[PDB]
RNA sequence: UAAGGUGAUAUGAACCGUUAUAACCGGCGAUUUCCGAAUGGGGAAACCCAGUGUGUUUCGACACACUAUCAUUAACUGAAUCCAUAGGUUAAUGAGGCGAACCGGGGGAACUGAAACAUCUAAGUACCCCGAGGAAAAGAAAUCAACCGAGAUUCCCCCAGUAGCGGCGAGCGAACGGGGAGCAGCCCAGAGCCUGAAUCAGUGUGUGUGUUAGUGGAAGCGUCUGGAAAGGCGCGCGAUACAGGGUGACAGCCCCGUACACAAAAAUGCACAUGCUGUGAGCUCGAUGAGUAGGGCGGGACACGUGGUAUCCUGUCUGAAUAUGGGGGGACCAUCCUCCAAGGCUAAAUACUCCUGACUGACCGAUAGUGAACCAGUACCGUGAGGGAAAGGCGAAAAGAACCC
RNA sequence: ACCGAACCGACUAAUGUUGAAAAAUUAGCGGAUGACUUGUGGCUGGGGGUGAAAGGCCAAUCAAACCGGGAGAUAGCUGGU
RNA sequence: GAGCGUUCUGUAAGCCUGCGAAGGUGUGCUGUGAGGCAUGCUGGAGGUAUCAGAAGUGCGAAUGCUGACAUAAGUAACGAUAAAGCGGGUGAAAAGCCCGCUCGCCGGAAGACCAAGGGUUCCUGUCCAACGUUAAUCGGGGCAGGGUGAGUCGACCCCUAAGGCGAGGCCGAAAGGCGUAGUCGAUGGGAAACAGGUUAAUAUUCCUGUACUUGGUGUUACUGCGAAGGGGGGACGGAGAAG
RNA sequence: GCGUGAUGACGAGGCACUACGGUGCUGAAGCAACAAAUGCCCUGCUUCCAGGAAAAGCCUCUAAGCAUCAGGUAACAUCAA
């Protein structure tokens, strides 16, 4: 199973923006996630009269590695690691380091 | 000047076609060699 | 083919060796002849391509025995 | 008898062009792109029973593929059959 | 769709197949004429025709 | 291939 | 098994799915156009044309199935010819074609070496053809040995580059015996007591071990340089896990993993145990493979080139003894020794890799390594067999340059 | 049979000879109802075919085609090291 | 006889290195030489001491192999000695494109239709990078869209020639050679459509008008029908002459 | 050749627009003589020697067989190509 999933609260371990927190918007197949408000890039959008005729420079979010983002504990207030357990037949995910089920 | 290739599809197919290759025993060997090489086109038909 | 129906003799290869020992390939052919044998069990004449050694085998063993052997080996006659 | 399975499979598409529009407005003819293994009787039965019109005759022709180039990689657009179906003066699809 | 298609008899399956084929023809003509923004209907009808054929073959027992 | 004045015989065999 | 997904260049549109019919992976099934052994006839492969039998029609027609040849067996029918045979028709069973190499067999070169060349070598090699298998072949002494003995076949190391063969040149080159790998013996040629008993094949049924999907899998922070820390410095923790890969620079502790412990509804391999079918063991008496062994002529195989040449095979011509007999012991004779041809079956050790998985490398790194790291047997060339390339790298992430001249 | 276009051929001269062309152009030249010429198709295969015979022709190749193989033949010879 | 260097293995989970590695390009020092050392600039992530070990270990020559780039040189040439001139249009630009008026060339062809062969080159819109021996607004170039309509034309189909294959068969070490019954094989024999009109692009195919052929079914009338067999026909040369 | 097909079609031009490329409407005479093919009668006729495909379609006769049935001929209708 995947340790970091959609709509989690994550904290960036390494990169331009180490320490910033964010919420995962969607997870790509290539092991990359898009976290809202984290990895901002300045796209120069080309205006097209058929569709989206405004131009301008647009600041959007780019993909960051699932290895680079780590789950946020929110109890100890810092990053944590996720294991897997069986509770009542369901494979559930839990923070290590005080062993609390997510 | 009259050159050596005066083309004709009928003579081409009766000479080098797939059914002539299967008709002679060594033509089947030719097809075996070409399949073992991996040709896109075995005979002159396509 | 030049194959005896009874004894199975077929051509074999050898050499011509001359006085200077020059070796060139050659074939030994069996002494094949097409002979009509009178079979009494069927009141019939059966034609066989048989060598003279095969004819001697016929005369020793009996035509019925070798016809049974030929039928066992499966070849027609 | 030609089965409804066969009819619903053989009629593929309408055809739009200047010549098809002229044929419609002049000779009461519709132009249909048709699957290749369909015959004249099959096209006539399919049109007559699915469009609820009546057919005088049908004319078929096979449209050949086109050799195209996509980034210096040669390809071959495929064949299809085209059918000119003539109607009996009072149908007007 | 599979179980409720399986809980039908052969005549119901054949007329379901004919209805699905009629819908397939209508969708194909609309998409060729320049309508039918919804192509998932084309895919769904094709796969459902395949399902109906599968159940017909199983009910015939081959 | 080859030049015609090299294939020729009257000029190639010039000094026999 | 899952919170994501609708294969790639390749975005986009329309959507499906989020606790279980999304998607993905595995077992079993279903569909599987046309050509191709192609198999209903034909054919310029992917096309043309049918015959027959069922069933349906809106009376226009439509759907499905079968129809090749050869071999064996059986039925029916049946000539010259009176029975019979030859033949014909049908039914059932089997075969055909493809595949890298290894294996058995039928044919079989030459360049070359001899410092020329012819016997000889190259060489029973290359190549052609036939057939079979997971291996094949060979195999249970008419074998060797030496007066002592061994005990089927196969493969490796010695014997030994020895004895021998040899225009006694070039070259070819054993065996006896010894050390190992592996071990296994039986049946018909025929009658009787006896019960179907040992041993093998198919078909089921149980137990293990797998194979085809998978699950869990430990332990890190602060600070400085820096675009970015995995790097420097300080201080901790795991280790049956420091194999390997990725992550914005070099990570045991960020991710995938690894050691380890588990997992199978369904199909299948193997080793057991157990039913049915087919098969027969044990004991007594008897029998002991004939155009054969051998011989004359011509060849071939044995390291052995006809030589003093044993032995094996046979194209031609002959031709015994047959257990009170016969073969071999390197011309041949006598004595002695040892074995029993003219019927057959048999595992292992051994040979190879088109293909599958894992791991390795004092192997290569884009003129190298496959011809081919890239849509390569492609483009192109030739009527055809056939020949046959070039061409890898932005960046960490497209943030791939809005807008103005 | 004769003269002469189509058609078949190729006697002479010049041009061209890295050409417009791996055999032609231009101006003249020979046959032109015959042993003629031509279209489509078939057959003959490499020590072989075919040859009104030149060792001519057999796919721009012929005192023995082309393709793959024995093959890395051999080279007391030349070049390079 | 003694050595330098290069690639790779061990020493090496060591040492140097984002405070800048290899590589590239200069400078300075140094050894008898092959060479070494230090550093500036580009580079942007690897390199390797020391002592041993293994070699795809060192290139200027082979009419050497592969790529790149010079030279002759802005030289020869620009492909029939049938021939061009002007006005207007479009365009950034016109000797070449479009339209017009002249001029010239072919006219048993340099005109029109096919078979063979090719495959979208046909027509329309747009573009001028590359192709076109110059330019290009043009093209048989790029891109996109359209276009080929059959009972009568041709194939398919019936029938055979040369010849091919060939159940059985005869023959041959094997493969295979020939060949009967058959079955293929046109370049030949076999039924039937003409005139006018239309599209930017098809027409004996579409439309208008007027026809023709073969076969199946069903009524009517008369009636001996039937082949794989017999006969006729199909069915055939060269030249010439005239109506 | 003639009649019919054809009181039809086509027709020089004239009239009107034009996106000046071409469209829409109407339309008189529409005969005779002569010359004449290498084309047709002619797969003919005359002549010559070198003596000039095959099979099916087509017409016709019967065998086995069917025998007031099938089947055949002639007309009409419809369908199909
Ligand atoms: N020189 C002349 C003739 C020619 C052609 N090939 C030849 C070969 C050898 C001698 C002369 C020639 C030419 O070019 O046409
Ligand atoms: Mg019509
Ligand atoms: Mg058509
Ligand atoms: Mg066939
Ligand atoms: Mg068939
Ligand atoms: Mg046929
Ligand atoms: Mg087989
Ligand atoms: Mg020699
Ligand atoms: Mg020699
Ligand atoms: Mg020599
Ligand atoms: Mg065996
Ligand atoms: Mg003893
Ligand atoms: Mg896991
Ligand atoms: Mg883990
Ligand atoms: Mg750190
Ligand atoms: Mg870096
Ligand atoms: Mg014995
Ligand atoms: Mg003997
Ligand atoms: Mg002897
Ligand atoms: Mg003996
Ligand atoms: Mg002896
Ligand atoms: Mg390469
Ligand atoms: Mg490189
Ligand atoms: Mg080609
Ligand atoms: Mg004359
Ligand atoms: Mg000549
Ligand atoms: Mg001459
Ligand atoms: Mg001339
Ligand atoms: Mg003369
Ligand atoms: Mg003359
Ligand atoms: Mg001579
Ligand atoms: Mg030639
Ligand atoms: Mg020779
Ligand atoms: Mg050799
Ligand atoms: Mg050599
Ligand atoms: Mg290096
Ligand atoms: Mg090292
Ligand atoms: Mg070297
Ligand atoms: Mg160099
Ligand atoms: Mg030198
Ligand atoms: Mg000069
Ligand atoms: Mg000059
Ligand atoms: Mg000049
Ligand atoms: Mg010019
Ligand atoms: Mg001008
Ligand atoms: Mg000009
Ligand atoms: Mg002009
Ligand atoms: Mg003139
Ligand atoms: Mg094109
Ligand atoms: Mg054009
Ligand atoms: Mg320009
Ligand atoms: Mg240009
Ligand atoms: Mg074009
Ligand atoms: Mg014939
Ligand atoms: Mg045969
Ligand atoms: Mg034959
Ligand atoms: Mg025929
Ligand atoms: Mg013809
Ligand atoms: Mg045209
Ligand atoms: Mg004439």
């Amino acid at each position: 199973a995947a340790k970091i999933r959609r709509d989690d609260e994550v904290i960036v371990l390494t990169g331009k923006d180490k320490g910033k927190r964010g919420k995962v918007k969607n997870v790509l197949s290539s092991g990359k996630v898009i976290v809202e408000g984290i990895n901002l890039v300045k796209k120069h959008q080309k205006p097209v009269p058929a569709l989206n005729q405004p131009g301008g420079i647009v600041e959007k979010e780019a993909a960051i590695q699932v290895s680079n983002v780590a789950i946020f504990n929110a109890a100890t207030g810092k990053a944590d690691r996720v294991g897997f357990r069986f509770e009542d037949g369901k494979k559930v995910r839990f923070f290590k380091s005080n062993s609390e089920t997510i | 000047m009259k050159r050596t290739f005066q083309p004709s599809v009928l003579k081409r197919n009766r000479s080098h076609g797939f059914r002539a290759r299967m008709a002679t025993k060594n033509g089947r060997q030719v097809l075996a060699r070409r399949r073992a090489k991996g040709r896109a086109r075995l005979t002159v038909s396509k | 083919s030049r194959v005896c129906q009874v004894t199975g003799k077929r051509p074999v290869t050898g050499n011509n060796r001359s006085h200077a020992l020059n070796a060139t390939k050659r074939r030994f052919l069996p002494n094949l002849h097409s002979h009509r044998f009178w079979v009494e069990s069927e009141k019939r004449f059966v034609t066989l391509r048989v060598s003279a050694k095969g004819m001697r085998v016929i005369d020793k063993k009996g035509i019925d025995t070798v016809l049974a052997e030929l039928r066992a080996r499966g070849e027609k006659y | 008898m030609i089965r409804e399975e066969r009819l619903l499979k053989v009629l593929r598409a309408p055809h739009v062009s200047e010549k098809a529009s002229t044929a419609m407005e002049k000779s009461n003819t519709i132009v249909l792109k048709v699957a290749k293994d369909a015959t004249k009787a099959e096209i006539k039965a399919a049109v007559q029973k699915l469009f609820e019109v009546e057919v005088e005759v049908v004319n078929t022709l096979v449209v050949k593929g086109k050799v195209k180039r996509h980034g210096q990689r040669i390809g071959r657009r495929s064949d299809w059959k085209k059918a000119y179906v003539t109607l009996k003066e009072g149908q007007n699809l | 769709k599979a179980k409720e298609l399986r809980e039908k008899s052969v005549e119901e399956l054949n007329t379901e197949l004919l209805n699905l084929l009629r819908e397939q023809f209508n969708l194909r003509m609309q998409a060729a004429s320049g309508q039918l923004q919804q192509s998932h209907l084309l895919k769904q009808v094709r796969r459902d025709v395949a399902r109906v054929k599968t159940l017909l073959n199983e009910k015939a027992g081959a | 291939t080859s030049k015609w004045f090299n294939i020729d015989n009257k000029i190639v065999d010039h000094r026999p």
